[PDB]
C-alpha cells in the first residue's frame, strides 16, 4: 500500500532504532536504507540525500544549516509529496542520514539487533549501515590533513587497484559489484603492478566500450545504467573513483582514536580471529548540471572507551568533496582542486 | 551553582564535561569555541563552562571569570613538558580580580596512564603547597573511566 520511498521515510521518522521491529522488519529496513545516498548539498545545507527504489518511488531529503528537514517523495503512481519537519531528540532523523554535523565529540551510534563484527562479511555490513548514518566534522588541521603532508595521494592507485573488487561501490545510486569493479580496475589500467592509468583513461575517461560492459554487469535500472555509462566517459570519473580509495583520508580520525584502534587490533589477534583492517564503501554522484560529488567511507574496528571494557565497535570515517569539472586524475591537480571534508562516526552493538 | 572548568588544551576538560553530561565517555574534538552544559548531582545543578585550552585562545577565559564559584583546574599528569607552562596559568587565573575567592578543585586527570604523576606531586609541581587563605583540593581522576570526577563533585558540593 506504500511505496518503498514512503516506508523508508516513515521508518526514518519514527525512529530507525525504536526497539519494536520484528527483525523481518529491521532486515527489510536496512535493505531500504542501502539505496539512500548522499548527494551534493547547497552551501546553505548540512547535506542532501537521494534514493531511487525498484518500485519507481524516489526519496530526496535536504537538511538546511539550521537542522531543518525537507523531504520529497514521488510514488509508484505519480504522486508528489513534500514533507516539512524537524528532527528532534526522539526521531533523530538527523542521526539517520549520511550527513556531517558540528559537534564537540564524535557521534556515537548503535547497531541494529543482530549485527555483529565477528568476520569480514559482518563488517562490510556494519559499514553498510554506518555509511548511511550521521558523522561529526573533524576541523581541518595542517598536521593531519593528508593533503597537507609531503606525500599527498602517493598510494592512490595502489589503494584503488587494491580496494577495487573489495568495496561497496555506488555510481549515481547504481551498485557496482565485485566483477564490474575488477572490470573497472582493468578499465583504468590498474590490475598492473603499480602503474598509473593510461593517458587515455586520463583526459578521455573510460571508453564507451569498457563503460557499457561495466554498467551492463552492474546492478540497477536501465535509465540508471545509462547515467553510469555517461559518467564513466569523463576523466573526472577517474579522478573521483581513484581519490575515493585514498587510504590516508582516515588520518585525522585515526589521529583521534589510534590507541583504541590499536587495542581493537590487538584485541582480535589474542582471539585468533581473522577479520581485515579497513572496510571500504563509496558513493559517487553526478547531478544533471554535471557536478560530481564523492562520499567515501572507511570503516575500522575500534575499542570502546575504558569505561566500557571489552566492547568493540566501528569507527566510520567519512570524506566528502566535489570533483570540480576540469580535474583529471593527476596528483598535483587533485592536490590543488579537491577539498576533502573529514568526519567520523563510532558505532557499537 | 555556575561552574567554570579551565585548563590547558588536551587536558581532558571537554571529556570530563561529557563523561559527566552523558555519563559515558566519548571521543572529543579540539574545542574551538566553547561548550557549556548542566549537571544535577546530589540535588545540585552545576553549570559547567568548557573553553578551548589551546595556547592560542587562552586569554578569552577571563571573559568568563565573573560568576565562577569553583575553579576546576584540570590537569594532564603525563605531559611534564608544560607542567610549568601550566603551574603558571593557574596562578594567573585566580590572581585576576575576578577569581579572588573561590574553592579550587584540581583534577590530577590521566592517572590511568603509565607515567601517571601521583596526586601529591601534582600538588607540589603546580606550586599548590605554599598557598593559604584558599580552599584547594587535589582530585585524582580518569576522565574516560569516571574515576575521581564524582568524588571531586563531592568536594565542590561539600566545600560550598
Ligand atoms: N589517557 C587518558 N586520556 C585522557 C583522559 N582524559 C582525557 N583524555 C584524552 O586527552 C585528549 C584531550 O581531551 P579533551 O577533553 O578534548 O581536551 P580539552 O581539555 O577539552 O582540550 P581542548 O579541546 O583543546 O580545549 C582527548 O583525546 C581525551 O580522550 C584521561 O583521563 N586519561
Ligand atoms: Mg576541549
Amino acid at each position: 500500500e506504500m511505496s518503498c520511498a514512503e516506508k523508508l521515510f516513515k521508518v526514518l521518522s519514527f525512529g530507525l532504532w525504536n526497539p519494536t521491529y520484528s527483525r523481518s522488519e529491521r532486515q527489510s529496513f536496512q535493505e531500504l536504507l542501502t539505496v539512500l545516498e548522499p548527494v551534493y548539498p547547497l552551501p546553505n545545507e548540512l547535506g542532501r540525500v537521494s534514493a531511487r527504489f525498484s518500485d519507481g518511488s524516489s526519496l530526496r531529503i535536504s537538511v538546511t544549516n539550521s537542522e531543518l528537514v525537507e523531504a520529497e517523495i514521488r510514488t509508484a503512481n505519480n504522486e508528489k509529496i513534500t514533507v516539512l519537519l524537524e528532527s528532534n531528540e526522539q526521531n533523530r532523523l538527523l542521526q539517520s542520514l549520511p550527513i556531517d554535523r558540528h559537534m564537540p565529540y564524535i557521534q556515537v551510534h548503535r547497531a541494529l539487533s543482530e549485527m555483529d563484527l565477528t568476520d569480514t562479511t559482518s563488517m562490510r555490513n556494519l559499514l553498510g549501515f554506518t555509511s548511511k548514518l550521521s558523522t561529526t566534522l573533524i576541523p581541518h588541521n595542517a598536521q593531519t590533513d593528508p593533503l597537507s603532508g609531503p606525500t599527498p595521494f602517493s598510494s592512490i592507485f595502489m589503494d584503488t587497484c587494491r580496494g577495487l573488487g573489495n568495496a561497496k561501490l555506488s555510481l549515481n545510486g547504481v551498485d557496482i559489484p565485485a566483477n564490474a569493479q575488477k572490470l573497472l580496475r582493468d578499465a583504468l589500467g590498474l590490475k598492473d603492478t603499480h602503474s598509473s592509468p593510461t593517458r587515455n583513461v586520463i583526459d578521455h575517461g573510460i571508453s564507451r566500450h569498457d563503460a557499457e560492459q561495466i554498467a551492463r554487469e552492474s546492478s540497477g535500472s536501465d535509465k540508471q545504467k545509462a547515467e553510469v555509462v555517461e559518467f564513466l566517459c569523463h576523466p573526472e570519473a577517474a579522478t573521483a573513483i581513484c581519490s575515493a580509495f585514498y587510504q590516508s583520508f582516515n588520518v585525522p580520525a585515526l589521529t583521534l582514536t589510534h590507541e583504541r584502534i590499536s587495542k581493537a587490533s590487538e584485541y582480535n589477534a589474542e582471539r585468533s580471529l581473522d577479520t581485515p583492517n579497513a572496510c571500504i564503501n563509496i558513493s559517487i554522484s553526478q547531478s544533471s548540471d554535471g557536478n560530481i560529488y564523492v562520499t567515501s567511507h572507511t570503516g575500522v574496528l575500534i575499542m570502546a572507551p575504558e569505561d566500557r571494557p571489552n566492547e568493540m565497535g566501528m569507527l566510520t570515517n567519512r570524506t566528502s568533496y566535489e570533483v570540480p569539472q576540469g580535474v583529471k586524475c593527476i596528483i598535483d591537480e587533485m592536490v590543488s582542486a579537491l577539498q576533502p571534508r573529514y568526519a567520523a562516526s563510532e558505532t557499537y552493538l | 551553582m555556575r561552574i567554570l572548568m579551565l585548563g590547558l588544551d588536551a587536558a581532558g576538560k571537554t571529556t570530563i564535561l561529557y563523561k559527566l553530561k552523558l555519563g559515558q565517555s566519548v571521543t572529543t574534538i579540539p574545542t574551538v569555541g566553547f561548550n557549556v552544559e548542566t549537571v544535577t548531582y546530589k540535588n545540585v545543578k552545576f553549570n559547567v563552562w568548557d573553553v578551548g585550552g589551546q595556547d592560542k585562545i587562552r586569554p578569552l577565559w577571563r571573559h568568563y571569570y565573573t560568576g565562577t564559584q569553583g575553579l576546576i583546574f584540570v590537569v594532564d599528569c603525563a605531559d611534564r613538558d608544560r607542567i610549568d607552562e601550566a603551574r603558571q596559568e593557574l596562578h594567573r587565573i585566580i590572581n585576576d580580580r575576578e577569581m579572588r575567592d573561590a574553592i579550587i578543585l584540581i583534577f590530577a586527570n590521566k592517572q590511568d596512564l603509565p607515567d601517571a604523576m601521583k596526586p601529591h606531586e601534582i600538588q607540589e609541581k603546580l606550586g599548590l603547597t605554599r598557598i593559604r587563605d584558599r580552599n584547594w583540593y587535589v582530585q585524582p581522576s580518569c576522565a574516560t573511566s569516571g574515576d575521581g570526577l564524582y568524588e571531586g563533585l563531592t568536594w565542590l558540593t561539600s566545600n560550598y
